[PDB]
RNA sequence: UUUUCUACAUAAGAAUAUCCACCACACGAAAGUUUUUAUGAAACUAAAAACCAAAGGAGGAUUUAGCAGUAAAUCAAGAA
């Protein structure tokens, strides 16, 4: 593992406009929270029955 | 940059270089050649063998031709014929 | 009339889940986060604690959507093992053939 | 049995094949054989036209195989007749040369000599009558008996090792000590033999 | 096939033969354990010579000892005979009179450790004893003339009641390093460094031929107590035998070899240099004779034929006809190490 | 022991119930105690590590299944 190696990492993601500064796999869940459609709110479940 | 960070081995500031520069050192401390240059080492077709031989082995890779390559580069070098 | 008063109470939590989606989804993002302070986490947990729990999703059940069983729903077709054979097995549904192979 | 009775066991010898020009009823029959547009069984894969393969070393492998190991089993036969060989070379070049004359080396042989050593010629059948079950006297068919030699073997140097001991080595000493009878395969043998011969009156039950 | 000693041209595929007690001599240390059954088993101990073997000989009768230390590989597929290549060399300049150096797994150093010994005298090392005084109590039958011959010039410190002053031959220190296991090792890297620095004089002429290379920059097995894997940095013997590879001196010899068997988290398959050496090997390794090894050709192949009928190790019946030999052809794509296996149920 | 481990795909290296005071180890912990993590408003649920290592040493009467790519062993996927 190199600097160079990091910046380059951070430039990607940053252009990308994925995950800016390093993070913990359990905040991510949050950018995983809103990235989606919240399980109430599909059309599949609230409009279930006629 | 990180020099393990590239996609080519460049023969400039390697390993290699330093040990085959501690080997011609050696070779020469031995004949009793006391003509030492880093410039008269280094411009030797023979060097240049090596060059493209191991340029070759790193970035192809492993190959019969790149052994042969790496064969006679180091035949002529070390004075095995 | 809901075939059953089973449906009714979960056509109700339908309704209250899609009600309060973004409350829930906003106060629980504070509360899943390792970034935030704890002190923080304590108070939304105290009020996603505090939001009707009916209105919570997990307490949602699928049921048959014409025949109301609890159980044995196949999800692509919202039906009771016993209905969608039923239907199946007229014909009326299309492209299922009883399977053999 | 994805093979309708139409379709007829391949044989698998050259030897027949590249030299059929002696033999008129053979002739015969191969002719009839192709000729019938019989539908022919694809050859299995243990079965092989290689001239190093004995039959009797193939069902003696697989009776030792559990579960699905052919690799295995095969490994393990591998180092019985390598062990029983070695053994053998061992026991020559330690001896005198009368002995040398004497002594087997080919493990094949003593595989086929230490089988058909340990086979028994008669074996028991319970039969029931006025409600006691009699063991009685049956002659026995060649097939049943060579099995009753191989189970055997397997199944007296599966159990009766101690565990430190690989199969390979104790399979070799009983098949060297059953190649001289002196081995417990053949206490086997001859424990039906004896109650073959204490029931014999019994021989009478039987009616087939 | 006849022969007289190692080093002959037009003998290629022949019979070379050593007694047991020039066995016993020449490899105290093991021999292929298929091979050690090969001799147990005829009680003759023979051989064929090769077309690398004879090339890497010849190699060998031109050498200047003024000049550095040269590096040799020999290198290719499994089971194709490439350790067998090395003791050729090894019983060669061990019958010249010279010093031997013989690690025939370097693996056994990097896996399967039972002890693993704390050494903070060279700043986080590790030192394996099992290992150390084997390839010592080994060392010791190998070389007896010069272990007597040889005045180490230093001082050394085994405990706080023990030492030994300059002016010692070396065979004391070795057996001083067996007598005492948990220091043997300490033994083993200063016995190698004196080696290396005493390798100036005109009295050593040193063969160092460590099998399995890759075990010295390779991924390692063996762990600390906290679950953590050590570096084969971490490792005393490994550290110091890294130094016997690395050219820096006169009179010696280094035939090395890339294993695949014995390895660490390499594919079966891969029987080439840069693979198993990887990027810190090749690179740590400088200019190498890349020798390759491969399969018998025909003539050396009804050779060893020719040589295991002569035995009478093949005891079926139809092995003598051409059938026989078209079959263990082909079945064995006339590979050392798979003709063997081939034979050996037979 | 046709076993167990690591490498690894199917040629390897080590371990191997008794020494003996092992600084216990051979198989066997799916069970428990602890800590995490997954889900979830709510852990009582699942998974993973660390520890611990027990009964078990091939099972009475009697019984189940299988006729070939089957039995047996091994691996992966889906439904909810
Ligand atoms: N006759 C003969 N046999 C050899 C020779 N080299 C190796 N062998 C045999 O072939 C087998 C394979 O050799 P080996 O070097 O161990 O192969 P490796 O596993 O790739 O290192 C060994 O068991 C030897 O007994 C040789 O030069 N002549
Ligand atoms: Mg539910
Ligand atoms: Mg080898
Ligand atoms: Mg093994
Ligand atoms: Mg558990
Ligand atoms: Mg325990
Ligand atoms: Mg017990
Ligand atoms: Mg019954
Ligand atoms: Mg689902």
């Amino acid at each position: 593992l190199s600097e160079y190696a990091v910046r380059m990492s951070r430039l990607s993601a940053r252009l990308f406009g994925e995950v800016a500064r390093p993070t913990d796999s359990k905040s991510m869940k949050v950018v995983k929270l809103f990235s989606e459609q919240p399980l109430a709110k599909r059309k599949e479940t609230y409009d279930w029955y006629p | 940059k990180t020099e393990a960070d590239m996609e080519e081995y460049i023969w400039e500031n390697s390993t290699s270089e330093k040990n085959i520069l501690e080997t011609l050192l050696q070779i020469k401390a031995a004949e009793k050649n006391l003509e030492l240059s880093k410039e008269e080492l280094l411009g030797t077709k023979e060097v240049e063998d090596y060059r493209k031989s191991v340029v070759s082995l790193k970035n192809e890779g492993d190959n019969e031709n790149t052994l042969s390559q790496y064969k006679e580069s180091v035949k002529r070098l070390l004075n095995l014929a | 009339y809901y075939v059953d008063w089973k449906m009714l109470r979960d056509v109700k939590r339908r309704k209250m889940a899609y009600e309060y989606a973004d409350e829930r989804l906003r106060i629980n993002s504070l509360r899943k986060n390792t970034i935030l302070p704890k002190d923080l986490q304590e108070v939304a947990d105290e009020e996603i604690a505090s939001l009707p729990r009916d209105s919570c999703p997990v307490r949602i059940r699928n049921r048959c959507v014409m025949t109301s069983r609890p159980r044995g729903v196949k999800r692509r077709w919202r039906l009771s093992r016993i209905v969608f054979r039923h239907l199946a097995d007229h014909g009326q549904l299309s492209g299922v053939q009883r399977a053999m192979w | 049995s994805r093979y309708g009775p139409e379709y007829k066991d391949p044989q698998i010898d050259k030897e027949y094949y590249r030299k059929p020009l002696a033999e008129q009823t053979e002739e015969e029959k191969y002719e009839r054989d192709f000729k019938k547009t019989q539908l022919i069984k694809a050859a299995p894969a243990t079965k092989t036209s290689s001239v190093f393969e004995d039959p009797v070393i193939s069902k003696f492998t697989n009776m030792m195989m559990k579960g699905g190991n052919k690799v295995l089993a095969r490994s393990l036969m591998t180092q019985t007749l390598e062990a029983v060989k070695r053994k053998q070379f061992a026991k020559y070049h330690a001896a005198s040369a009368e002995e040398q004359a004497t002594i087997e080396r080919n493990p094949y042989t003593i595989f086929h000599q230490a089988l058909k050593n340990c086979e028994p010629v008669i074996g028991l059948v319970p039969i029931l009558k006025g409600g006691h079950f009699y063991q009685v006297p049956v002659p026995l068919a060649d097939r049943r008996r060579r099995f009753l030699a191989m189970k055997w073997m397997i199944a007296e140097c599966r159990e009766k090792k101690h565990r430190r001991v690989l199969m390979p080595e104790k399979l070799s000493q009983e098949l060297l000590e059953a190649f001289h009878n002196q081995g417990p395969v053949i206490k086997r043998k001859h424990d039906m033999h004896k109650m073959a011969e204490a029931n014999r009156a019994l021989a009478h039950y039987r009616w087939w | 096939x006849x022969x007289x000693x190692x080093x002959x041209x037009x003998x290629x595929x022949x019979x070379x033969x050593x007694s047991l007690q020039e066995l016993k001599t020449v490899f105290p240390h093991g021999l292929p354990p298929r091979f050690a059954m090969q001799v147990k088993t005829f009680n003759e101990a023979c051989l064929m010579v090769r077309k690398p073997a004879l090339e890497l000989l010849h190699y060998l009768k031109n050498t200047n000892f003024a000049h550095p230390a040269v590096r040799y590989v020999l290198y290719g597929e499994k089971g194709t005979g490439k350790t067998l290549s090395l003791c050729h060399i090894l019983h060669f300049c061990a019958k010249q009179n010279w010093l031997i150096l013989h690690i025939p797994d370097a693996h056994i150093w990097v896996k399967n450790c039972r002890d693993l010994l704390q050494s903070n005298y060279n700043k986080q090392r590790f030192d394996q004893p099992l290992e150390a005084s084997t390839w010592l109590k080994n060392f010791k039958t190998a070389n007896e003339h010069f272990l007597s011959q040889i005045k180490v010039q230093e001082k050394y410190v085994w405990n706080k009641r023990e030492s030994t002053e300059k002016g010692r031959p070396l065979g004391e220190v070795v057996e001083q390093g067996i007598m005492r296991v948990r220091n043997a090792t300490d033994a083993v890297g200063i016995v190698l460094k004196e080696l290396k620095r005493q390798s100036s004089l005109g009295i050593f002429h040193l063969l160092v031929a460590v099998d399995g290379v890759n075990a010295l920059w390779g991924r390692t097995t063996l762990k600390r107590e906290d679950k953590s894997p050590i570096a084969p940095e971490e490792l005393a013997l490994i550290h110091n035998l890294r130094k016997m590879v690395k050219n820096d001196w006169q009179g010696g010899a280094i035939v090395l070899t890339v294993s695949q068997t014995g390895s660490l988290f390499k594919p079966r398959n891969a029987y080439l240099p840069q693979e198993l050496l990887g990027k810190e090997g090749f690179d740590a390794l400088d200019p190498f004779i890349p020798i390759l090894v491969s399969n018998y050709n025909p003539k050396e192949f009804e050779s060893c034929i020719q040589y295991y009928l002569e035995n009478n190790w093949l005891q079926h019946e139809k092995a003598h006809t051409e059938e026989g030999k078209k079959e263990l052809l082909f079945l064995s794509n006339r590979n050392p190490g798979q003709l063997e296996r081939l034979c050996a149920y037979l």
